[PDB]
């Protein structure tokens, strides 16, 4: 045997990266230099993994601020996070007193969100925890659009709720 | 491409597989070592997740993001929505499929392409049909009720998966009817 | 270097592009035939006649081969010139002299063409006449599994030897199968109104199943089964709901003939009448299960039960009703 030597678009997670630099070798080309992206290999899936569990907590590891195609698939499971900490920041003050009791409702929501995390994944793979925070995602958008982040308080919350 | 496809057919489009609105998903093809024979399974393959880009972008951008602000009813009303949400859990075997071809890859990444478009074969019909059914009530403005004949029309069609999976859609949107006569009558 | 070597050594591409192709070989005329006939046809003062076949190995012949037995199209090797796949002659591998290839590959073209129309028919469907939507449903259900028969064996060769020899008579009881269906669909399109264009395709499978009435004849009683779905289902709804409806003639009944239901033609359209007449006053599922339990002769004549009972009483309980209150007696 000589071993008949493989077709490339049966291989990939390493012919993908190569391929990857192969393509943004070209494009460096044609265009001149006046690219420059960092990071074309990283981040994995498992690291990520563990990360997107971080982010779902309300905490990054300094990758967000206020392969490399992955973050195209990461922005929409980013987004997310962006607005469940700024439902938290408007749950930190302790108004009015059924404003009190309805800020308290939402902060039982939150409870129920922390605790879907760290509870259903033994450490599942990407894309299903895409999709499963894909129903449940944009309900939590929506929220936002609810709540203040004036916002109303007392009868004028008390009706528009209603 | 084995983990690009994958990253494209989830609806992110990839580096490959260059985004538009005139021609969808379609690969570059112009590599210094193409292979004629990966072309058009290529092309067969880029059409579904087009589709399934603009039926996602379709159910966020119509279910879930008013608070109640004349209306339409073919592009705002509950008859909608229930489209909309009969719409995304008819989609949920084209994700389990998908999650499906991972484990395969794992297992060895050394598999055909024309197994994958076997697997996506079956979705192949399905796709094209349903694209008509919301591009009909996107142009003729039609107005609550209306939608439920639209689809019941569409649904004396001879495929068994297009009845299956309409048949869905069509008993959320009869669920809420049921709903305002619980309390009309 | 780094990324070119990389694709140099472990991809194939040498051959579907513009390159002289290198390989080495054990030489020593048996496999080395190739060259061993170019010798003497140029020691015997050709004069010159320069052929340039580029070269291939032979192991991606035979993987080609199989694409285009699958129904996909847009291979390097195969070319078309009116819509007929036929060889290309610019090729030699070591060996079949360029005659011996010339003909095999135009034996397996000869499949290319049955598999390339009859997908080209399917895409005509894919991108409204409820008959031939059926008929190209079953030939795709068909054509399914077929192409997973060829995607399995196609795996075995990463991993046996293998020629071409050998995957023809492996694909022997398919490639049987697949020149029927080139037959009985060209007399299906060779033939203005749905309803005749309808009813002369159904009437061949008809026919076609009762010609060969060993495993040919299943083969064409699972495309019936698929072709007559519609057709059953609207003599259920004409009979359980008392009306027919058409999609602008979708029955040969307007509220020439086919011989599948003519024995008892005469007790269905007394069937529609009665019951709209009993209104101004379910057979699939037995059909379904009489699969399970001469053939499509006496078999058809165990259908009919079904619907003759069933008659029996709508017309008797039509009677019945006349008989008292508006008392033609």
């Amino acid at each position: 045997g000589h071993r008949e030597e493989p077709y490339l678009t049966e291989a990939g997670r390493d012919a993908f990266d190569k391929f990857c630099r192969l393509h943004q070798g070209e494009l460096q080309l044609l265009a001149g230099g006046v690219l420059q992206a960092p990071q074309p290999v990283l981040v994995k899936e498992c690291e990520l993994v563990k990360d997107v569990l971080n982010v779902l907590i309300g905490v990054v590891s300094a990758t967000f601020s206020l392969p490399e195609s992955i973050s195209s698939l990461l922005s929409e499971v980013a987004e997310y996070g962006t607005c469940y900490t700024r439902l938290s920041h408007f749950s930190l003050q302790p108004k009015g007193l059924v404003f009190q009791a309805f800020t308290s409702g939402l902060r039982r929501y939150l409870q129920y969100y922390r605790a879907c995390v760290l509870s259903t994944p033994p450490t599942l793979s990407l894309l299903t925890i895409g999709f499963l925070f894909k129903k449940l995602g944009r309900q939590l958008r929506y929220l936002a659009e609810l709540c203040g982040v004036a916002f109303p308080t007392g009868v004028k919350l008390l009706s528009y709720l209603y | 491409m084995i983990h690009e496809l994958l990253l494209a057919l989830s609806g992110y489009p990839g580096s490959i597989f260059t985004w538009n609105k005139r021609s969808g998903l379609q690969v570059s093809q112009d590599f210094p070592f193409l292979h004629p024979s990966e072309t058009s399974v290529l092309n067969r393959l880029c059409r579904l997740g087009t589709d399934y880009i603009r039926f996602t972008e379709f159910i966020e951008q119509y279910t879930g993001h008013v608070q109640q602000q004349q209306g339409q009813g073919g592009l705002h009303g509950i008859y909608l929505r229930a489209f909309c949400t009969g719409l995304d859990s008819v989609l949920q075997p084209y994700r389990q499929a998908l999650l499906d071809l991972e484990q395969e890859f794992l297992g060895d990444p050394h598999l055909s392409i024309s197994h994958v478009n076997y697997f996506l074969d079956q979705f192949q019909l399905l796709f094209p049909s349903v694209m008509v059914v919301v591009e009909q009530i996107k142009s003729q403005k039609i107005h609550g009720c209306q939608i439920l004949e639209t689809v019941y029309k569409h649904s004396c069609g001879g495929l068994p998966p297009v009845r299956s999976a309409l048949e869905k859609i069509l008993a959320v949107c009869h669920g809420v009817m049921y709903k305002q006569l619980s309390a009309w009558m | 270097p780094d990324d070119r070597s990389w694709l140099e050594h472990h991809v194939v591409h040498q051959y579907w592009t513009a390159r002289p192709s290198q390989f080495p070989h054990s030489l020593h005329l048996h496999s080395n035939l190739a060259a061993v006939w170019d010798q003497h046809l140029y020691s015997s003062d050709p004069l010159y006649v320069p052929d340039d076949r580029v070269l291939v190995t032979e192991t991606q012949v035979i993987r080609e081969t199989l694409w285009l037995l699958s129904g996909v199209k847009k291979l390097f090797i195969f070319q078309l010139i009116d819509g007929k796949v036929t060889v290309r002659n610019n090729i030699i591998v070591t060996h079949l002299t360029h005659s011996c290839l010339r003909s095999v590959l135009e034996q397996i073209a000869a499949y290319g063409q049955v598999v390339f129309r009859l997908q080209e028919f399917i895409d005509e469907v894919m991108g409204p006449f409820r008959t031939y939507q059926a008929f190209m449903w079953a030939l795709y259900k068909y054509f399914i599994s077929f192409k997973e028969e060829l995607a399995e064996i196609e795996k075995c060769i990463i991993n046996t030897t293998i020629t071409l020899a050998i995957v023809v008579d492996k694909l022997a009881p398919r490639l049987s199968q697949l020149k029927v269906l080139h037959k009985v669909f060209s007399t299906g399109v060779a033939e203005t109104r749905n309803v005749v264009r309808a009813s002369h395709l159904l009437n061949t499978l008809y026919k076609a199943i009762l010609e060969y009435d060993e495993q040919t004849v299943s083969l064409l009683f699972s495309l019936w089964v698929e072709t007559v779905r519609p057709y059953l289902q609207t003599v259920d709804e004409w009979i359980v709901h008392g009306h027919l409806w058409d999609g602008a003639r979708e029955f040969i009944i307007q509220r020439t003939m086919v011989s599948f239901l003519k024995p008892v033609l005469k007790q269905i359209i007394m069937a529609g009448k009665s019951m709209q007449l009993l209104k101004n006053l379910e057979l699939d599922d037995v059909h379904d299960p009489l699969l399970a339990i001469t053939f499509e002769l006496t078999l058809r004549s165990c259908l009919y039960p079904h619907i003759d009972k069933q008659y029996l009483d709508c017309c008797g309980n039509l009677m019945q009703t006349l008989k008292k209150d508006y008392r033609l007696v």
